[PDB]
């Protein structure tokens, strides 16, 4: 039949992007 | 000749998938319960990590100030 | 003075080592930036098999 | 404001094929040259293309790239650089190598 199987791309193998995101989400860093 | 020898290399298998399917279901259940165990022990892990991290932070600021 | 300076350097290295080991044990990681039914999976993969293959 | 003239079945055949087009990088480059990315309607239609990631629907899509391509195109600076020919060749070459 059809049973749900759980697999999460375990075969396949950054803070600058984090910074840019937070920069757009709360504007300046200082606050 | 190569095709022949490869045909010999060929292992006979049941066209029926019941044995394989059952194996499959066993593995899925198995990884499910192992994943639950991992989750419990992982929450306890991160809590522990927070605790030790606080003690660390106390140490660092205290040490710096006192020696300097 | 030279002996006593050597003593200070050694003590500095001892505090080094202790902080190093605490921070190693607490490995610091950044935070991390559906289930599947096998039938629809297998059919999709076999479709894709001709097209991702040379 | 011309009255819409669409077909039901036909536009999901078509939207499938359009997603496929999005897989092609050269089509993205031409698309950018034609300044289709200037139109907001286009970008809303892109989000409408998000329906194609759903399992029953994605089960139909042939070229996986498009999906990736779509997430790539959500950055506008990327749109102006797929206007560029150099980057276009970079993208094509990147697939060609994965392939």
């Amino acid at each position: 039949s059809l049973d749900p199987e759980i697999i999460g791309g375990q075969n396949n193998f950054n803070l600058q992007q984090i910074f840019q995101k937070i920069i757009q989400e709360r504007g300046p860093f200082r606050d | 000749m190569q095709i022949d020898t490869l045909i010999n290399q060929l292992p006979g298998i049941s066209t029926a998938p019941k044995h394989q399917l059952e194996k499959i279901k066993k593995l899925q259940n198995s990884i499910e319960e192992k994943q639950l165990e991992r989750k419990s022990l992982e929450s306890e892990n991160e809590d522990l990590k927070l605790q030790l991290a606080k003690r660390i932070e106390t140490f660092g600021r205290l040490s710096c100030v006192l020696f300097q | 003075i030279s002996s006593l300076l050597k003593q200070d350097k050694e003590l500095d290295l001892q505090i080094q080592d202790c902080m190093r080991e605490m921070t190693s044990i607490y490995d610091t990681h950044l935070p991390k930036t559906q289930k599947v039914n096998a039938e629809t999976l297998l059919d999709y993969g076999r479709k894709l098999s001709k097209f991702s293959s040379a | 404001l011309l009255s819409k003239v669409p077909d039901d079945k036909s536009r999901f055949e078509i939207e499938l094929e359009f997603v496929q087009m999005l897989s092609n990088p050269w089509y993205l480059n031409f698309l950018a040259q034609h300044k289709y990315f200037e139109d907001e309607a286009f970008l809303q239609y892109l989000e409408y293309m998000e329906y194609w990631r759903e399992p029953e629907y994605v089960k139909f899509i042939i070229y996986p790239t498009c999906l990736h391509m779509l997430t790539l195109l959500k950055n506008p600076q990327f749109r102006n650089d797929i206007s560029r020919a150099d980057l276009s060749k970079q993208v094509n070459d990147e697939i060609y190598y994965e392939w």
